[PDB]
């Protein structure tokens, strides 16, 4: 899941995206968010 | 022969063996931990080489964290 | 059971009469209730890491490597900059590229590796703690990339840059790990503490737009018609450490922004309850405005506290400990959100449940700390020590509501970390004091106790030695915490103890005296020359020679201990600057300084850890070989060398000497003058970087374990690779057998050249459980307090439990007990450091005791 | 030809009978004549390398790649390593693998590039002088591989770590060679005074001794117990200083022993002749000895002197000069070889002859220096000064034997380098003057005149500043040479200045005073803001407005230049350390300090250059604009803009306003405050890194020229492009009307806040060569020394034989002239520069200059 | 246009111009000496750029040194 | 040509040895060498 990074934050870079991801194991849910282009 | 001995090239090295746990700062160095007293104590022995040292009592595996120190 | 006392039966009955019949050995099984549904699910679902033996107890730990990959990627990238720049950029590099985790249920986000699971590496510092990791089963992966990263950084690494000031032979000594501590350039470990209260008291952005001043100024300054190359070159430093701290700064900003948007995300595309929706959407905006802002409520403080504990302990550069003043750090914040509630309104239980959810994130913060310090705490991540109590800036009470709701959590939520340090006054309140002893009560072994006026006098003594003049004022010398298990060190926004290299590190007088007796040379662990050949058995002909041998073995190994520090220092400050926490020091944003290379309150100290093993053997050694002359000292050698097989009657006769903790003349003489003058009084001959004396710090965490197997048999009566004592002065397991208030009167002659020494005592489960528990426990203390004894931490816990423990460890998840100086889940624990803890003696009070402390009933 | 002078007719025919009907025209063609066929031999095929306009004058000369790929083999490899320590294995990589040189009929051996054609480059300086080098054709080759080396070394050269601290506008303002020279960061000019003493008496192996001896004893300090962190930790520089002294020393000595290992295999192999056969094996030996161990000879001497200044002002790092006391640094040597014969006996004759052979090999010397540095010092390969003469430490005549066998190599050989600076004193020997004055006479433009106190006293006045109280006592301040043309600095073992950070380096008046007029903006070479915006025209409603613009204009520039400076010297000592240097020091190797670390002797100094120019021009406003009020400034301004053209009328009464030189009171009134208020006042308001003030040497060199190139019309009534004057307070060329004691009169005006001041003079040929030369050219100087003037160097040359070399350059290869602070052969300038030497005035003597002299026939 | 200015991509590029020679410290700069005065004044005239800078006076070649300053 | 270098000399190393070669210019005559393996 693609989530282009808001142009008014400190991290945006054109082309810029979080990359955000649901995950579950043996414990529990979670998320994990990654920059990309 | 029940101590460590250097043997080159063993197939039977400290690094397999059970007794045997990496040193705390330098992993080429090991601990043996084959020493095991009926009163408890755990009578390590500093191993300088685990590639070319070995022993009468190497047996290959792994102990839990339980049974090391 | 029953106990007569100035004319009356006292009765041991537990005060919850349901306990009367609940089975000893299954106690604490019954004890625990977090205070909501969340903080309930989030301790069942914990993700644990703890460590025991150099191992993950857990095979689904395992290291990450985002961090190794994106330190390296930036230090290729930034050659030729100024080193302090090339460690914001790293920093930096390191936050926007890092994958972020946000799990179900938490309020505190936030993490310091790339999945759950997971923890950093760090391979700028050592590369043998790299290469060890490689070689694991929780090896980062790909394997093959991250050896190339090592590779790469081996040259440049702080091991690599110290080392070759010292003679290999010196430093493969220490690297054994038998009668010293590895210094920590080989080793990577190290402890801080970091100025907490700047960041929430003026947020990030101020602290960026203060930088950009000085800089602005230092450029004018040097543009200046006439210029004086004697003065304005001092900017270039400056300027450096200024433009690095920006850098850092904003990076923070970005990450913990980032964070709040990936509650957003999930708030908006994953989570399908409205309810929670609401409360990522909550905890979104609380990270775009904090760190970056100064906090407004309690809320913010806890996640901006969280936010500044990962930079600086785990992604900055690798730190143990947990170090602050919790109650005082967060009281204002408390205050506007739960008393006044002026912004984010709480209720006192709301916050206690947010302090439950910290102790939930702490418990799964993995580290990523080299072999030894996988051995050293077991049952435990890593050492995390706050510190709450003690006195104010005019020497009143600082309890408050704030301590409470900590200790209430701790006591709701039992979990092993983090551990907790009291510093008691005789100012304390009260219901501040029950909440301490609900805690201790219940067997978590904290809050562990320390002497509130020893602390901070302590403060003021070393103040006197600041190098720029700026040590602590009086009244500063009041905020103080500890900055591992045991030693004080300054708390605030300015003059904070930064590195392990100040002060920590450990020395072993047990393996000290072992080779003592053989001209330096170790036979028993590593077949090799330890110390200087101090002289042969024959040249030891009196006692004196012995003690002489003795001194300077540990004056030979504390030089190095000290001189191997202060050579990290150097190196640090030039190598491994830390700009975010140089940026939240107002003294280093004041001097354009690095948080290494400023130092205004020096805080020297070393660890003698196995310090009573080698008393008591210098005790049986002058009764025996010399006053009596029962036996040689080449008898007690033979022996030594057979293990004492075949000399069963010798070792007894050695085992039933004199030992501390009896409050015994003829031991206590011995060892008070060996405290005082071997331990106390060579090490203080020693000044740091800082220009103030190194003193000594008794304590014990693991070490007494892991050193005691690799020391031979002594004559004290060990076998050899039985476990040494157990802490900084408490009496050797199983010795001590004339009573709880014994103790205290041996304990209590130690009073000159110490900074610090950590008691361990185990009391009666019956007597601390019953209605006059508190009262005995509070005259305990009182009476502690009295005799000035530095410290002292409580296991209350049966042996029939920890024995159906070892037996069954999957019924007993919830059994924590006191190791040294910081406290673990039992079960994951070794067998042989279980044991040491069920030899501990349990202490029983007689009506000779009680009057002894005062107890009135 | 015929002059009355007290009651007696003086005939100036020439002293050689023949010369009566030699043409004027080739006069210099029949002068040369080198003592031996041999150096007859090396003379005509000597492999000069001089650069003018920014080029080579030969297809031949041309760079070599050498240095520049082994300097980067070793910088990959040492990474991570100490940086002094990775500068040793920089310089010792170099040594160790550099093909060596040996050259047909040579007795001094050696060289710097790895072919006689060739010259070395210097990646780790300024990555744009190397790229200038790329696009000639002249770059080493391959280039691929030298523009691969340039890429690697880029982030790292003394050029990118120094711009950072800078405006960038200010960069490009000095980078423009226009209102200020660029700063050595930017260029990789230098200079260095070596501490020749301590090679030749004490040998390197003694050196290494010596460092080996403190490494020990350091090492041993850092394990001594107790420990002291406060003083310990110093250990670690000086330790790694001393190591790379080490590192550095034996390379030198390896290196030294292969070029005689290559005299050695010559002999044997190749050499066919017996002769030199038996030759070339002597060398090998002083080459196997030297300079290992002392030198013992002269022979020795001349060849250690010779590898010193390879290694310190070519191999280990770029620097102009050739800065040392020759007579003096070669007198024990002398008296052991020539007067007691105890070792190498040799002649006197002997002895001239290995002088010129050493002249020889400088005239050999290319220089790898950047384009600037290629225009800048037309004629020859690069200045190389050394210094004769003066006083002993007891104020005694300093001349002796050698001095003489030094001024006689140079009149016989006629090589334009090295030049010659004699400090004349009263107790200087006639013997010495009148070989002095042999090659004044022949036209060498040298040996060049100092004052002998006012150094010696500068000396003094410098040393009170030092850092460590340790500057030249008062008999030390007697030892002193010319650092390049024209500044004092102290020779021997210890306290001599290593870089031209410390002093050196150009600021123009003349572009200055232009800009002034024009609100800082340079609309006639860059067309672009210069200088401050210090007022437009209708501000400057009176003279006091012009000269506090000009001021502004003077107090920004000179900021930049010093501050510049100081910022290299910060990084030189921390990136570019010189071990072997420092090795010979004898203060940094008893400190265990870098030799641009360490700085005991102050020496800061700033060259004002086009000075008369800027003088000239604030003269004529003064009196035409303001007193006269005969035009406004708009008016000349309009008129500058037009390069005067429709002005001429204008621009001839501007021309004719008074002009220094003169003795007229209305020009030297206003210039002397000039000099005195503004020029040293200003420039001495700044103090350096090593904690003295800074002061002016005005003199020229032939940026007089490139800058007057870059100067647009000025009111002392130049056109656009033409050039400035030729020295530090010389008459600019053709305005100076009243004679040459009119110009000693304006000079000597002339005292205050000034380190010195370079003053060219032209002298008639006819009187200088006749029976009456020497008695008027002492009588000369006996008056300049009265008056307290601090320099005075001389042509004696023919107009007619200058014209016949424009022509017929070919016909005139030994014509040998000066230009400023340096000669230079005289084909080998440019038109342009040639034409400002021919515009000089050939000064004649009137019997009232006579007087004026004392001249006593 | 006898006077240096700008020409994107030129044929005639100041770099290759004989009255063109290479700035004193940055050789991507230049120096033009075409304006040379009667009385001998080389009245000079900084490039900013020497790729894509020229004017009419523009002739290919290279002075020998006799010829610059 | 080809000389090892002394095995007593400071710069000895196992194979190693100077290139020698002699060239000549309009100048003059010289000699060149080269450490080798
Ligand atoms: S092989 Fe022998 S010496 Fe080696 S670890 Fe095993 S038991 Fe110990
Ligand atoms: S092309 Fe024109 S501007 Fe450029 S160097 Fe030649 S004459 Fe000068
Ligand atoms: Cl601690
Ligand atoms: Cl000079």
């Amino acid at each position: 899941n693609f989530f282009p990074v808001p142009k008014d934050a400190d991290d945006y870079e054109a082309g810029k995206a979080d990359c955000v991801r649901e995950k579950e194991d043996e414990k529990g849910k979670y998320w994990l968010s990654k920059p990309i282009f | 022969q029940n101590q460590p001995h250097t043997e080159v090239g063993t197939a039977r090295p400290c690094r397999s063996c059970k007794w045997q746990t990496p040193d705390p700062t330098d992993p080429h160095r090991g601990q043996c931990t084959a020493n095991r007293h009926a009163m408890g104590g755990v009578w390590k022995r500093w191993l300088r080489d685990v590639e070319n040292t070995t022993c009468s009592r190497h047996e290959e595996g792994k102990l839990s964290f339980r049974d090391h120190v | 059971k029953v106990l007569e006392y100035k004319g009356k039966k006292l009765n041991f009955t537990p005060e919850d009469p349901a306990e009367e019949t609940i089975p000893a050995d299954e106690l604490h099984e019954h004890l625990q209730k977090p205070s909501t549904a969340r903080t309930k699910r989030l301790k069942e679902r914990c993700r644990w890491k703890h460590a025991s033996a150099g191992e993950f107890i857990e095979k689904s730990v395992t290291a990450g490597i985002e961090r190794m990959r994106y330190l390296t990627e930036a230090h290729k990238a930034s050659e030729g900059k100024p080193e302090a720049i090339r460690r914001a950029l790293g920093l930096a590099n390191v936050l926007n590229k890092s994958t972020l985790v946000l799990q179900e249920d938490e309020f505190i986000v936030g993490y310091h590796a790339e999945d759950p699971n997971m923890f950093p590496l760090y391979p700028e510092l050592s590369h043998m703690a790299v290469q060890d990791y490689l070689r694991s089963d929780y090896s980062p992966q790909p394997a093959d990339e991250a050896a190339a990263i090592n590779e790469y950084w081996k040259p440049h690494s702080l091991q690599s840059k110290c080392q070759p000031y010292f003679d290999p032979a010196d430093l493969g000594r220490m690297y054994q790990v038998s009668s010293m501590e590895a210094p920590s350039f080989a080793s990577g470990y190290n402890s801080i503490v970091p100025p907490y209260e700047t960041v929430l008291e003026d947020g990030l952005l101020a602290r960026i737009k203060l930088a950009e001043k000085h800089i602005a100024e230092a450029q004018a300054d040097m543009s200046t018609f006439p210029w004086n190359g004697t003065k304005g070159l001092d900017n270039i430093a400056k300027i450096d450490n200024w433009k690095a701290m920006v850098i850092a700064c904003k990076a923070v900003i970005s990450w913990a922004r980032r964070q709040g948007r990936l509650c957003k995300i999930v708030a908006e595309n994953f989570e399908t309850d409205p309810k929670r929706q609401a409360e990522l959407l909550e905890i979104a905006d609380i990270c775009q405005r904090i760190p970056a802002e100064p906090c407004k409520g309690l809320k913010d403080a806890m996640q901006a506290k969280f936010f500044t504990f990962l930079i600086c302990h785990a992604i900055e550069r690798y730190a143990s400990g947990y170090a602050q003043k919790e109650d005082t750090l967060l009281w204002p914040y408390y205050k506007a959100s739960v008393v006044d509630k002026k912004f984010q309104p709480m209720s006192h239980m709301d916050a206690v449940e947010l302090v439950e959810m910290e102790r939930l994130k702490i418990s799964e913060h993995g580290a990523g700390k080299s072999r030894a310090y996988r051995e050293i705490f077991p049952g435990s991540n890593d050492l995390f020590i706050l510190t709450v109590g003690g006195t104010n800036a005019k020497g009143e009470d600082a309890c408050n509501d704030m301590t409470d709701a900590i200790l209430e959590a701790a006591k709701r939520i039992r979990t092993a970390e983090p551990s907790i340090v009291f510093r008691y006054s005789k100012k304390n309140r009260e219901k501040t004091l029950r909440w301490v002893f609900e805690c201790i009560r219940d067997g978590l072994g904290y809050p562990s106790i320390k002497h509130d006026e020893i602390g901070t006098e302590q403060m003021k003594e070393y103040a006197k030695f600041s190098l720029n003049g700026n040590g602590a004022t009086d009244e500063e010398a009041h905020n103080w915490v500890n900055v591992l298990c045991m030693s004080p060190g300054i708390h605030g926004r300015r003059k904070t103890q930064k590195t392990r290299s100040e002060g920590g590190g450990s020395i072993f007088p047990a393996k000290l005296l072992e080779i003592s007796l053989n001209d330096g040379y170790d036979w028993s662990y590593a077949d090799m020359q330890l110390g200087p050949k101090t002289g042969d058995l024959s040249s030891l002909k009196s006692f004196e020679d012995v003690w002489e041998a003795f001194r300077k073995q540990y004056q030979y190994a504390i030089n190095l201990c000290i001189s191997t520090k202060d050579v990290s220092r150097y190196f640090e400050q030039r190598f491994l600057q830390m700009p975010f926490v140089s940026a939240i020091d107002d003294g280093c944003m004041e001097l354009g300084m690095d948080a290494c290379a400023l130092s205004e309150q020096p805080n020297g100290w070393h660890n003698p850890i196995t310090t009573i093993v080698a008393a008591n053997s210098l005790v049986a050694i002058k009764k025996l070989v010399f006053e009596e002359k029962k036996y040689t000292l080449e008898q007690l050698s033979q022996a030594l060398k057979a293990n004492w097989e075949g000399f069963e009657e010798m070792r007894v006769d050695f085992k039933r000497a004199p030992k501390w903790g009896n409050d015994d003349d003829y031991a206590d003489g011995i060892i008070t003058r060996f405290y005082e003058e071997i331990i106390g009084g060579e090490m203080r001959k020693i000044t740091n970087y800082s220009g103030g004396p190194v003193m000594p710090t008794g304590q014990a965490v693991g070490l007494y374990m892991e050193v005691g197997s690799r020391t031979g048999p002594t004559p004290d009566g060990r076998f050899g690779g039985e476990a040494a004592d157990d802490g900084g002065i408490s009496p050797y397991m199983g010795t001590d057998k004339k009573g709880p208030t014994a103790v205290l009167r041996s304990v209590s002659k130690v009073q000159k050249n110490q900074k610090g020494n950590l008691l361990n005592q185990r009391l009666s489960v019956p007597i601390m459980r019953s209605k006059h528990g508190f009262e005995i426990w509070n005259s305990y203390i009182k009476t502690w307090h009295d005799l000035n004894i530095d410290h002292v931490q409580f296991n209350v816990v049966s042996t029939d439990e920890m024995r159906a423990a070892q037996r069954e460890p999957e019924k007993h998840h919830d059994l924590i007990v006191r190791v040294s100086g910081y406290s673990a889940r039992f079960v994951d624990i070794p067998t042989y450091g279980q044991n040491t803890i069920i030899a501990r003696q349990e202490q029983d009070f007689s009506a000779s005791d009680l009057e002894f402390l005062n107890v009135e009933i």
